């Protein structure tokens, strides 16, 4: 195997949240958001070198949520089995006091598709320069997800990757420091 | 969180397997309820395959439809040959450097002992090879890898750390071999 | 018209 590229996509009710996205070897290329019906591409230059219909990808989302229906139903209403994630926190490079940096809070292995992160400064939220990506498939059909913090290293701060998903049951905090 | 509400997923995959560039090429299309692929089209197979019991209305509804056999008989070329060449040159072709430094743990639980880190990191693709040397000999013992971890942003880091109890005068070597680059990198540390 | 990803449609499903 030298590549693999996979359009994966799912369906979940009763939350009825829908996904559509493209990966080459584990990394995201882009997803479709399905309410502003526009691709968003992982890396800036990727829209600039290549493009997707959105429209295709709500198409298929349609069906999937049909297809999910009847097959929630042929399966005598069985419900999924809910997969705690494992929850890791690092920096993308070597801390250096005063140095911009960027905490990483990985989540993975983990179904179904939902769950609440939040990160914290000394036990309080910080939403300043975050981002995220959306749910990306696995091998075994769970998922992974990643979250980003730009911090300023300092050895008064504490951090904590806050995670909340139906498979645990309390709030799994995942923290970091100098 | 609240909402303990049954959950119920549904997942569509199509995976596009390269091997050597584009001379072979497999289209994996896979349906999965909650945690159950159930049903499969294999290109090397030809034809949707039940993998569990769940699936098999799919692959026979799915496998009466000979347009749709056909179509996904030659996706293979159609779509992913196609998507392949799409992002070539930005993605297989896409080759960031390592960022390659040695430094004392920040953390020495022993006496007498040095537990020596080299970081590895912001590089692309993921296959990368690090070793450790001493006085230009491999150690092939004592050391600890955290592996290879996915960013998730196109990059990656390794961290390979090296158990020691250096004498003055020796001289340690991280090397990195990576495709981004044609001779391996090496950071040094002197004890 | 830069080169675009195209996709595979999902099929739907008897009951």
């Amino acid at each position: 195997e030298e590549h693999v590229i996979i359009q994966a996509e799912f369906y979940l009710n009763p939350d009825q949240s829908g996904e559509f996205m493209f990966d080459f070897d584990g990394d995201e290329i882009f997803h479709v958001d399905m309410a502003k019906k526009e691709t968003v591409w992982r890396l800036e230059e990727f829209g600039r070198f290549a493009s997707f219909e959105a429209q295709g990808a709500l198409a298929n989302i349609a069906v999937d949520k049909a297809n999910l229906e009847i097959m929630t139903k042929r399966s005598n209403y069985t419900p999924i089995t809910n997969v705690p994630p494992e929850v890791t926190v690092l920096t993308n490079s070597p801390v250096e006091l005063r140095e911009p940096n960027v905490l990483i809070c990985f989540i993975d292995k983990f179904t179904p598709p939902v769950v609440n992160v939040t990160w914290l400064r000394n036990g309080k939220p910080v939403t300043t320069g975050v981002s995220e990506t959306v749910f990306l498939p696995r091998e075994d059909h769970l998922f992974r997800k990643f979250h980003y913090l730009p911090f300023l290293p300092s050895t008064e701060d504490v951090y904590d990757c806050r995670v909340e998903h139906w498979g645990l049951d309390e709030p799994l905090l995942k923290q970091w420091e100098f | 969180m609240g909402d303990t509400r049954p959950r119920f997923l549904w997942q569509l995959k199509f995976e596009c397997h390269f091997f050597n560039g584009t001379e072979r090429v497999r289209l994996l299309e896979r349906c999965i309820y909650n945690q159950e692929e159930s049903v499969r089209f294999d290109s090397d197979v030809g034809e949707y395959r039940a993998v569990t019991e769940l699936g098999r209305p799919d692959a026979e509804y799915w496998n009466s439809q000979k347009d749709l056999l056909e179509q996904r008989r030659a996706a293979v070329d159609t779509y992913c040959r196609h998507n392949y060449g799409v992002g070539e040159s930005f993605t297989v072709q896409r080759r960031v450097e390592p960022k390659v430094t040695v430094y004392p743990s920040k953390t020495q639980p022993l006496q007498h002992h040095n537990l020596l880190v080299c970081s590895v990191s912001g590089f692309y693709p993921g296959s990368i090879e690090v070793r450790w040397f001493r006085n230009g000999q491999e150690e092939k013992a004592g050391v600890v890898s955290t592996g290879l971890i996915q960013n998730g942003d196109w990059t990656f880091q390794t961290l390979v750390m090296l158990e020691t109890v250096p004498r003055s005068g020796e001289v340690y070597t991280c090397q990195v071999e990576h495709p981004s680059v044609t001779s391996p990198l090496t950071v040094e540390w002197r004890a | 018209a830069p080169p675009a990803y195209e996709k595979l449609s999902a099929e739907q499903s008897p009951p």
